[PDB]
RNA sequence: GUUAAUUCCGAUAACGAACGAGACUCUGGCAUGCUAACUAGUUACGCGACCCCGGUCGGCGUAACUUCUUAGAGGGACAAGUGGCGUUCAGCCACCCGAGAUUGAGCAAUAACAGGUCUGUGAUGCCCUUAGAUGUCCGGGGCUGCACGCGCGCUACACUGACUGGCUCAGCGUGUGCCUACCCUACGCCGGCAGGCGCGGGUAACCCGUUGAACCCCAUUCGUGAUGGGGAUCGGGGAUUGCAAUUAUUCCCCAUGAACGAGGAAUUCCCAGUAAGUGCGGGUCAUAAGCUUGCGUUGAUUAAGUCCCUGCCCUUUGUACACA
């Protein structure tokens, strides 16, 4: 396929980015999509070079945490691939579109900080970072000490975050941070 | 942090002062020129000196440089100093003369003159800036 | 760095001597200092204003 | 109160005690004649859209 | 004003300067250009083996060569070019071209510490002992002792995992000793194992070794149970090193199977091949790495800011401090 790039068996197109605030910071359309999210590096050398990294590679890199799993990128690529398979076999839509909708519906629009704390809004790149971290933390919390595997838990977290039924841990922490920011303002 | 030091800068000023005709604009030409004319024991210091020579030549092409003595710019400075203009603004047919100056010239030897023009005195003695 | 044994105690002597540079290398080193930039003097030449020739043979 | 969108046109300086909030001039993309100054967490480059939940609160300029 | 910098621009009772920084040396990628290679390989052949003209062979040998290997001269990067900010000076940001447009280590100024070392010296001053020795040697014990607390580390608290097979990848390195009695090991037999026995190779790009190292990749067993996680404690046995293992020197087999369910106040290190996971070399070594120093694989999150906390450096101010 020299014309279009097939992410595994998934097309680059049919990705409807609804939020206009994230069209530059979600790099999935027509330039940064690849076959597999595995790569070499160099994306974190400059300040705003991190935004040019694709979001599937960012989930791949943020999944490996907690000592025993730091440095298994092929293994978490396997995790993300089987999780995309479970997302398609439950929803029936594009798992990339489900993940983009999960980022949009899970990224908190405000936060609290210290200048007694005051509520300020966040950068869109910071909101993408917070959404990825909250969904990865929810997936790891759901997969810690459970029969349900890491791919099934990450699939359930992304599908519940795209649905917005307040069942995902990322959605729950987003609502908690929104309530705390509405309180201390 | 890419800032040149005095051992680069003063040596480059001496090189441009003594060998201005041999130096040019291209970095890879005047780098080898500075290598041949000056004994620099290291390529890094040689590149620093050559880069500061190129930057001073850019300053010369943009305009005059204070801390340099170029023979051509000194000749141009001497020509602009020795340039003789047209007839003077001191030689005028109408010279405005204040009345008290006319009185002191009358009290001197040359009272009545040829090409002077006495003017009216500035009525209203308001010449000081207000306070505060 | 040398020692000297006096009657009361032992004193230490540190003598550090910086050697000057020579092109030959007998009284000092052969490689010059890195900070010292050696610049030669240009020869006193006269620019010609009339095209002449030096034909021989 | 509705939810608005605003494009960053100029960043002013680092605010806060630890230096964690940028002082950001935002132009409202709905009405471009009205622009405000806020504090925004995270890295901010000039020329991106932010989602403001309310436009009532506004921090003091230092 | 600017910089990692008393680094420069520029005013200026300053001028000429000096140490430090910078500069310097080494390490690392850029070279299809030079020098070279039977202590390293590549391409073509002469064969030989296997499969149905073609493919593989670290199986052998050779006509060129250094692309892979190594080390020498080098070269290459300097804010070089463009667009902005800035006294248009010192400089800063982005970008085309480009392997790098801030790699790391060493050295590192004046002056001081009543810092550590007399237990490194046949470096040494003063005091003490000096024959029933504080000299020296031999035999044994101890430096490991255990109601307790603290510090650096290792193992885990698991299903992103454990176990079992298959597959597949390195470089720092080290290697037969003045005395010195002690080297690294290929291969074949005995045994499950630690190991034992024989001939070999190597003073080292020759031999270990193409250094067939782990995580990781694939396929079964497990099923949220202190369970096939974990391996503390303890019994029986077998070998290696040493004159001597008892207070198990170390290694291996079976069995017993504790706490630990992500850890409080508080606190350590770090921002790019970095942290972290992971294994391999040297020193300690007769036997030996839960340490340290180097090296390799996988390899991120977050930040390009600040004096808020802890400190440091210039200017001013106040002092009744100057072992400040």
């Amino acid at each position: 396929t020299p014309d279009i790039k097939l992410f595994g068996k998934w097309s680059t197109d049919d990705v409807q980015i609804n939020d206009i605030s994230l069209q530059d910071y979600i790099a999935v359309k027509e330039k940064y999509a690849k076959y597999l999210p595995h790569s070499a590096g160099r994306y974190a050398a400059k300040r705003f070079r991190k935004a040019q990294c694709p979001i599937v590679e960012r989930l791949t890199n943020s999944m490996m945490m907690h000592g025993r799993n730091n440095g298994k990128k092929l293994m978490t690529v396997r995790i993300v691939k089987h999780a995309f398979e479970i997302i398609h076999l439950l929803t029936g839509e594009n798992p990339l579109q489900v993940l983009v909708n999960a980022i949009i519906n899970s990224g908190p629009r405000e936060d609290s900080t210290r200048i007694r704390r005051q509520a300020v809004d966040v950068s869109p790149l910071r909101r993408v970072n917070q959404a990825i971290w909250l969904l990865c933390t929810g997936a790891r919390e759901a997969a810690f000490r459970n029969i349900k595997t890491i791919a099934e838990c990450l699939a359930d977290e992304l599908i519940n975050a795209a649905k917005g039924s307040s069942n995902s841990y990322a959605i729950k922490k987003k609502d908690e941070l929104e309530r705390v920011a509405k309180s201390n303002r | 942090g890419r800032v040149r030091t005095k051992t680069v800068k003063k040596a480059a000023r001496v090189i441009i002062e003594k060998y201005y005709t041999r130096l040019g604009n291209d970095f890879h030409t005047n780098k080898r020129v500075c290598e041949e004319i000056a004994i620099i024991p290291s390529k890094k210091l040689r590149n620093k000196i050559a880069g500061y020579v190129t930057h001073l030549m850019k300053r010369i092409q943009r305009g005059p440089v204070r801390g340099i003595s170029i023979k051509l710019q000194e000749e141009e400075r001497e020509r602009r100093d020795n340039y003789v203009p047209e007839v003077s603004a001191l030689d005028q047919e109408i010279i405005e003369v204040d009345p008290d100056t006319k009185e002191m010239l009358k009290l001197l030897d040359f009272g009545s003159l040829s090409n002077l023009q006495v003017t009216q005195p500035t009525v209203g003695m308001n010449f000081k800036t207000p306070r505060g | 760095v040398r020692h000297v044994l006096l009657r009361q105690g032992v004193l230490g002597i540190k003598v550090k001597i910086m050697l000057p540079w020579d092109p030959s290398g007998k009284i000092g080193p052969k490689k010059p200092l890195p900070d010292h930039v050696s610049i030669v003097e240009p020869k006193d030449e006269i620019l010609p204003t009339t095209p002449i020739s030096e034909q021989k043979g | 109160q509705p939810i608005k969108l605003a494009r960053v046109t100029k960043v002013l300086g680092r605010t806060g005690s630890q230096g964690q909030c940028t002082q950001v001039r935002v132009e409202f993309m709905d009405d471009t004649s009205r622009s405000i100054i806020r504090n925004v967490k995270g890295p901010v480059r000039e020329g991106d859209v932010l989602t403001l939940l309310e436009s009532e609160r506004e921090a003091r300029r230092l």
